[PDB]
């Protein structure tokens, strides 16, 4: 896996 | 909202299981006959891939047709090509079919699989 | 073939193309109701996504059905939270919406949603 | 985007 986008 | 989290690797897996139904003939609702071949597809993932699908599938009368017929210059192995590349993002472009796939892209208004295409043979000449 | 080359942004234009025909409604095939709400959607982009929807309608009955109704405890917020991250990789997850969301995900059988929920649940204790 | 996979 999870990411800031 | 802006304030979103992102799981990197979704759209790949979503293409993965969506390759994985078309192995499996799973809710595939299209066949596409390229002369004396046949491939089961399903409208979305054409549609979302190819220029034309997105024409055929959204007029009010080819929308319902459970059956589409390409030109007889298409060649089958151009289009089989074309399709894996629509499921899997892997293109298999090689001397002996550059040309046959770049035909397909174009037929099927697939611009970067044309742009491709385009820059492998420049290269060779 | 091991030769293939590989577009990196196909995946991510397939899930952006395939949105942009939930918008339209565009061969929607299918409408989950859960309670008073209701959500157009693509079977097989549910399938993709999620291990209940992938039972439902692997299902020799239920594969046939347009509207499929969810269990009266999940809350509608969340399901649409969780449809769009389907749709778009992007999770909207809030500390109002955490708890609605995770029990969703978990009755979805949507795990990497259930992994990082649990994470940020752990992390606010 | 083209990548060698
Ligand atoms: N599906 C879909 C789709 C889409 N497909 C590919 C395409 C390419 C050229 C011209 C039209 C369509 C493109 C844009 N927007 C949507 Cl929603
Ligand atoms: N569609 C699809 C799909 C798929 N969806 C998600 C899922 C998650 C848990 C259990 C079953 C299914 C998974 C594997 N293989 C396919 Cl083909
Ligand atoms: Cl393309
Ligand atoms: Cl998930």
């Amino acid at each position: 896996a999870w990411v800031i986008p | 909202a802006d304030s979103c989290i992102q799981f990197t690797r979704h759209a790949s897996d979503v293409l993965l299981n969506l390759n994985r139904l078309r192995s499996r003939d799973i809710l595939t609702d299209v066949v596409i006959v390229v002369s004396r071949e046949q491939f089961r597809a399903h409208k979305t993932v054409l549609m979302a891939c190819s220029g034309l699908f997105y024409s055929i599938f959204t007029d009010q009368l080819k929308c319902n047709l459970s059956v589409i017929n390409l030109d007889p210059e298409i060649n089958p192995e151009g289009f089989c090509i074309l399709l894996d590349f629509m499921y899997t993002s892997r293109l298999n472009l090689r001397e002996g079919n550059i040309m046959a796939v770049m035909a397909t892209a174009m037929y099927l208004q697939m611009e970067h699989v044309v742009d491709t295409c385009r820059k492998f043979i420049k290269a060779s000449e």
